[PDB]
């Protein structure tokens, strides 16, 4: 056997499980309540007479 | 400090480590650093004998 692809496949393997151990999962969505704003009631036209 | 008192301190001899962000288990550190350290180790011994 030769001794020097063992080694390098030995790095690599543990490369590859050292990458996958970093990765991490944060998610940081808003929320799907809306913003509320001002409103004025607005009149309809009457007629007043006596 | 005194007479008849030598105090010999652990100066870090290896700063090869991968912390993991998982966080699974400890095991899998302590197993990286001694991998990554061996892997330099057994390259300075490569056809050697002292």
């Amino acid at each position: 056997p030769n001794d020097e692809a063992t080694i390098k496949a030995l790095d690599n393997v543990i490369k590859q499980i050292e990458a996958l151990s970093v990765i991490v999962n944060r998610s940081e969505k808003a929320d799907d309540a809306q913003i509320l704003g001002p409103n004025t009631y607005k009149q309809l036209l009457e007629h007043l007479f006596s | 400090p005194e007479e008849n008192v030598y105090i010999l301190l652990p100066i870090q001899a290896y700063t090869g480590g991968v912390i993991d962000r998982r966080d699974a288990s400890f095991s899998n550190f302590a197993y990286s650093i001694a991998s990554k350290l061996m892997m330099e180790l057994s390259a300075a011994t490569h056809n050697k004998i002292f």
